[PDB]
DNA sequence: GTGAGTACTCAC
DNA sequence: GTGAGTACTCAC
């Protein structure tokens, strides 16, 4: 709430710094927030579980908003700008978190982590795939390519701007993205 | 677009 | 030699489930059956290791693009032919995919993340020149700037890379790239 | 083209 | 005797 | 009133199979249900708090071998309800006898073991003295010295309390005392 | 057989000494070894395995010995007169792995290793039981409890000889207590 | 007595 | 909260 | 072989 939330926002600096780039360490962690080692270990069992609340973050901000575009909005093409451009927008306004959707900075710490990243992809491609079944007028390709490609350029998105340090934008090219894509699925 | 994007570090 | 020896038993390590976690010079000695001092009398350097099979990708990747553009003339065969490389190496090579998508290299030296960097630049700049000589060629451009399509385009081939890794490989890259095609095709012919 | 697969 | 425990 | 809430806490965990381990401050806390620093609002030091029950096994222990020495004057008699006062106080407080085995002390200032070495001196000098009482009373001695029977008895004790500690008290001290006495007496009387 | 028996002589050393009466953590291990901490593990996956060659000697040394008087010697009173000799000679010889056999020394480590020290008794203890089976005249007393009274005395003298630092030996008064039993089993 | 006691330390 | 530790690991 | 680390723990 207080500390804990401490503790959580100096991981998330340090993702969003180079030091992102490499393992962020106890020692490192602790003198970032300002304090001893063991005080980390008074508001978390393990810094497993600091990453996992930082993944708890991403999981409930992006799948209530996406649940929400599904339930409000009524339109399959405009659902899936939102979902898409939702994704984009994340990434761009949160760059150290980035580095835990992309599963670079989840190299450094425990898999099952990443097995989380997992699930909530999962997720994003299921909520696309059950916004494009509905449309039926019929798609030139199916529901279930249809989504993965989708989500494929998000994913691509995500990993080059990781790679560049922050450099090339995930929301930068959408717009001549869908342009081009809306175009041709109708 | 989706105006509401959530913010982790203040 | 040997130097190919080590080589081998890294990408042995890089293609299997070893390849999610640090590969260890105490564990890559064990796989190729030295002393980790034997693994030093060839390399200085683990980094210089990782460099060994970096370059076999620059190499197998820059050689086949410029082939590509040497031998066939039509701009939009030469897009898929470059697409189609690109996801095919990686399935056909999905440790050295784990070196592409950096996540292997988070261990190491960071100048090897660099020399990634440089490679999709290259290719980058590649499908950007592919693009461009459509005007000349066929008096005709696209419906979108080349620079954004060659990002939009090596983008997607980034993603189908990092499913390939995030599903410990379940997700081919190549899976579908029909479907793929005929969208794109769609969109930019 | 044959694509290159490094383990031989 | 009776031996005392200290548990109470 | 806090003060003996914390000895009771810490008797109740050396009892229970956590007094197998080094019993921290931060689980000691828990069990009270307080905080650590409430713990040292009460005890300057862990070492102070073992002291607390070592004071209860020493003030148990002699007052009644005082007791034993005034009301019984028979000296096998003395010897009989001594041995049985220390292993029968033992197997009514499980917890405490990993301290007086020494097992619970080693995760703790080594002046606490020099404090359980010296309440093991006053009782081997008692059974000393109440040896050396036969002579005048009864006219006779026994078939060895005085200092080596209560060695001896002290130690077969030692060895009972040793047994129900590593046996995680399924080897009652008292177990079978009847029989051990028979024969003892037979060996000395 | 070198290195990895140079190590174990070195804890066995350490347990010997006033520092045997506290943890014997790695940094005071090598230092006593005169190598790295690092090194210690080229021979050793952990310190547990350090601990658990200590208790394959003593086993091994014990038991085969033992087994060798049951074998060897004929009488019933002889044999045991062997087996608690040997017991306390061979403690007295080597003090520090008696802090292993009392348990002590044991308590800073993982608890599966004083498991296997009860396992040892019990194979002491059955070896006594079985000595005295055989020698039905009868005894004055149950073989299973006489049994356990000459392992009681043997545990309480090994207590007295480590928490006395080793000034308590083992083998003093042995003579007088066998000479008072014996007169008496007959 | 059992003569053969093993000793650890050399 | 924190100094000093704790067993064990890494690339060289 | 070893310096420098590694996440996590302890009593105070």
């Amino acid at each position: 709430i207080n500390r804990r939330e401490e503790i959580l926002q100096a991981l998330a600096e340090m993702l969003e710094s180079n030091e992102g780039a490499s393992r962020i360490t106890t020692a490192k962690l602790a003198k970032q927030v300002g304090v001893s080692e063991a005080a980390l270990y008074r508001h978390f069992p393990s810094k497993t579980r600091m990453f996992e609340g930082l993944i708890e973050f991403i999981e409930e901000s992006l799948m209530s908003r996406i649940n929400r575009i599904f339930d409000e909005e009524k339109d399959t093409l405009n659902r899936i700008r939102l979902v898409m451009q939702l994704l984009l927008a994340f990434a761009e306004r949160n760059p150290g978190l980035t580095r835990i959707l992309s599963g670079h900075a989840l190299m450094f710490e425990n898999e099952r982590l990443r097995d989380r990243i997992n699930q909530l992809f999962e997720r994003i491609e299921t909520s696309l795939r059950q916004i494009l079944r509905e449309r039926k007028k019929s798609f030139p390709v199916d529901e279930n390519i249809l989504a993965a490609q989708l989500l494929g350029q998000v994913e691509g998105s995500l990993n080059r701007f990781v790679r560049s340090d922050f450099k090339y934008l995930p929301t930068a090219n959408f717009d001549e993205y869908w342009a081009l894509l809306s175009a041709q699925i109708k | 677009d989706y105006l509401d994007i959530p913010a982790f570090l203040r």
